[PDB]
């Protein structure tokens, strides 16, 4: 059987029930939030997760697929440090870390036959493989004084269940693919240098992605889906969103 | 041919078709390099075709060709000849690869090519089975369910593949047939090659030089039988061995018949 | 039963019962730690059933059961299945062992107890033997002569008996049958027994992972036979080991017959 | 002499009875009593053995054809009872709070089961007849269950969480799970110290007899509640001493012979 | 006639119409936007 089968396991008159099971590329991306309180610059009021959009085009055997991904954070711990009560302090009001109890959502679209009108799904099931994400360095760029730099952070991403999701964006809506995965924490730790803070694991929420463009991790994935006999069927993608009006 | 033969058990027994194939067929001796090298000498190709002309095979019709190992000689051997004998020496740490060289030479193999990155493959019948063969094959494969994903292994994660190989110039491999599996090569130093077993080559003779008979041609367990063209001999040197071989030549050649198959120089058939 | 069976030449060959008696029997291995810890995976036991699966034997009938060495599966092996297979590595400092493993699993004992110090035994006939098993067995034995004294030993100086087994866990003895001897035997750790081979056990098979056939099951120097469930592979992994069983596990349990005797879990019977 | 075949035999109605086996059966048979440590303890000597053979002697049991064999209490014996024997019986002392113990046990040995493996982590199991049941035996075994629905998923228990399991057993030595007949139940075991194998009841054990010493008639071996059945050798007792007992079974050790019968198998 | 039911009306080879009539117990919330 090829690694990007295709079959049918019913087919009535306008609708059958085609089985997939294609290998795939999952590229995606942290993005990171930082909102900074007022007063002199002493003082930062969030530093969180938002998550991330991420499109790319990558090569399958012999043919060239676009995707789409979306990275998301669930149940992150939410720690904080200050120092004083004064506004010559370095304190930070809360920011996240990444553990255990945390899980990390990626939901993953592509241009193949498998996206086109998939609304139902069954049977479904993925082989991923487990990578390493590893924090940057934040230098926090305080007015005056020293500049400390938060630093290091590393957790291992093991795959997990599977589901669906609906990646919403101001251009495309795409019914897509919910990869999960959990988290094990790993030997490098993350620590804000010039302060009192070190040796606690986890990851920061300030540079996940270390520099990188993405992280990649490869799969493969095997559903049964509903589409319309006719192989000229099309389910709206484009969006032109107007929401918050009020916002 | 599809047609029948007929005969008789009233007819004569011919002359001897000895001393005629002889000479009208080509004899070819695999030795190994510690053969030439305990013997320390040059001459003793023409000397053994000078003792062979005895026997009656003429001067240009005998032939030796070296080989380093077993496993150099089992990276994709070439026996074009007519009459093929192979002197092998024993090592229990090298059993199975000089019982998958008797599996390749001795019998005629059928091989169509494999393309492991778009197709996943699986064996039909106890008879094909996957034959690798370069300077080093590490080979693992993950077995695949109805839905074309893992059992006991993940489809992406090589490590958690299972490995029937490491590092080894020819690997002969049967997994169990009726699932597919998706494989893992050094298709940059090996080739693998989906290939089945047909009726057995009657051109060539094993001579296990050492030990005790333990070559099991036939994968399956039950069977472990031995040809007649699979021979032994208990050896402290070379010139007695190949004293030995050209005094039995005659023996040999007739536990030995001409190939029926076809014309064709490697140890297996290539059809696509 | 005593009485007789008839039948004729012109009935039928009834169909298949293979792949009911799949259904209706139960298979489990007997693999060394070897192969786990070659594996290194925690799944494979579930990865064999599923391939099990496609040859026809259900889920609930294949079992494994791990064995760390040849002797300490020797101490007592229990066999309470149907169809037993056993996977025995190949050690010529444990030749004799792994062959009394053999003489004692794919045969059928009758066993009574031995009370050494009470009573002095002999062997009748030429199946009559005494095995000893335990942890560590060192036998020792004086034969006596019509008037119950010693021949080249003394009845109290256990020095001067003749030492058969030196801390073996699994010990066959066969000594001249019509003479009485004397034993001394460590008997806090290990228990002997007086047993009479029997007809074969039917539903073991063993298969030799490594080297040449050296079981002699007859203790007899003049047999030296080789029966069907007992088979002979060459190896260098485990994985192609356990998938070429599974590949050709119907010529095994065709190569293996359910038993007649009746339903026991020891490798022997008791009968006091 | 054809083994593993059945096949009919005849016979007639006006052949003559033939001989008494009794008094040779003895001689050619040996016999093997399972008394607790309780009767030792009561008797307190070192040649009550010897002296109830030398009497068993007169009844026709040799020398070396009777044997004692101690047990300490009937959970210690009930953990992988070996009764290999031409002849057992089985002293059984009564308790109402090891009633079901001792009804196992009796399930057990009065009864010839053939028994298969089980590997609990992989499988889950069935009952398919009422004769086939799950025999755990062990130093402590703590064994739950979760039936499941068609299509694997729980019924009243999670198949992950543990807890939400149906506790049959707690730290029991021997077990003898009868559960519904036809639903996939999965199981959790202390396979640390417990053996659980699946065991189908074939007919019964002849070789042995059970001598409960103290109360009344309690053993429920069938598991259906229908039954409730009392063999032959399934004897019963009052007690104030063990040297009368001991009398008793030997004084009419014939008649115990006679309601047993030596095996099939 | 339950509370809760599910009734297959009609069913097709892959589809089907299914009715479902079922009570319910709606715990709403409503919430405020101040901006000062
Ligand atoms: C076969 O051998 C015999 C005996 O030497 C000889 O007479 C005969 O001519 C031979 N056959 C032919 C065709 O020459
Ligand atoms: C016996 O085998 C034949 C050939 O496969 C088949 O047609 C027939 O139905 C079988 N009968 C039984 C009773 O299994
Ligand atoms: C059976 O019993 C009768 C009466 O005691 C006796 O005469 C006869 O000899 C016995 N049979 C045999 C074979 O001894
Ligand atoms: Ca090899
Ligand atoms: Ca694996
Ligand atoms: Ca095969
Ligand atoms: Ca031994
Ligand atoms: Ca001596
Ligand atoms: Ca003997
Ligand atoms: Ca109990
Ligand atoms: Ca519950
Ligand atoms: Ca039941």
């Amino acid at each position: 059987a090829q690694a990007n089968e295709d079959i049918v396991v019913s087919k009535t008159s306008l609708w059958k029930e085609m089985q997939y099971n294609r290998d795939i590329t999952i590229r995606f991306k942290f993005a990171s939030s930082i909102v900074k309180s007022g007063g002199l610059g002493y003082k930062w009021s969030e530093i969180s997760f938002k998550p991330a959009n991420y499109q790319y085009t990558y090569t399958r055997d012999g043919e060239e697929v676009t995707a789409h991904t979306t990275c998301s954070v669930n149940g992150m711990n939410d720690f904080n440090f200050n120092g004083g009560s004064l506004p010559t302090d370095f304190v930070i009001s809360r920011y996240e870390v990444i553990k255990e109890n945390s899980y990390v959502y990626v939901d993953y679209w592509d241009d193949s036959q498998a996206f086109r009108n998939m609304v139902y799904v069954r049977s479904l099931a993925a082989n991923l493989n487990s990578v390493i994400c590893t924090g940057g360095d934040y230098s926090f760029a305080l007015p005056v004084g020293q500049w400390p730099v938060m630093t290091g952070g590393a957790v291992s991403l093991h795959s997990a269940g599977v589901t669906l999701s609906t990646q919403f964006t101001d251009f495309v809506s795409l019914n897509s693919l919910r990869f999960r995965f959990r988290l094990t924490v790993e030997e490098p730790s993350f620590s804000i240098t010039r302060t009192r803070v070190s040796r606690l694991y986890g990851l920061p929420a300030a540079n996940p992605n270390n520099g990188k463009e993405y992280y990649e991790v490869a799969g493969r994935f095997s559903l049964i889906s509903l589409v319309p006999s006719n192989d000229d069927y099309q389910t709206p993608i484009t969006n032109s969103v107007t929401v918050r009006q009020d916002l | 041919i599809n047609l029948p033969i007929t005969g008789s058990m009233d007819t004569a027994y011919a002359n001897s078709t000895q001393e005629e194939t002889f000479l009208t067929s080509t004899l070819c001796l695999y030795y190994p390099t510690e053969a030439a090298t305990e013997i320390n000498d040059n001459s003793w190709k023409d000397t053994l075709s000078q003792l062979f002309l005895t026997k009656g095979w003429p001067t240009g019709s005998v032939y030796f060709k070296e080989y380093t190992d077993i496993a150099s000689f089992s990276v994709d051997p070439q026996l074009y000849c007519d009459y093929n004998v192979v002197l092998m020496k024993y090592d229990a740490t090298l059993q199975l690869d000089m019982s998958e060289l008797a599996d390749l030479i001795l019998n005629e193999w059928l091989c169509n090519p494999m393309d492991i990155t778009l197709y996943y493959y699986q064996q039909t019948d106890e008879a094909n089975k996957w034959i690798s063969m370069g300077s080093s094959c590490t080979i693992k494969v993950c077995p695949l369910n109805t839905q074309t994903l893992g059992i006991g292994c993940l489809t992406t994660d090589t490590a958690t593949f299972e490995e029937v190989a490491t590092a080894e110039k020819l690997v002969i491999t049967d997994v169990v047939d009726g699932v597919n599996h998706k494989l893992d090569v050094t298709t940059a130093t090996c080739t693998i090659r989906n290939c089945k077993k047909l009726g057995p080559r009657e051109n060539v003779a094993v001579i296990q030089v050492g030990g005790s008979d333990v070559l099991d041609i036939t994968a399956d367990p039950t069977t472990a039988p031995q040809t007649e063209r699979m021979m032994r001999i208990n050896w402290k040197k070379w010139w007695q061995v190949f004293y030995t071989v050209v005094d039995y030549v005659n023996q040999i050649i007739q536990a030995m018949s001409k190939r029926s198959r076809s014309l064709n120089s490697a140890a297996f058939y290539y059809r696509i």
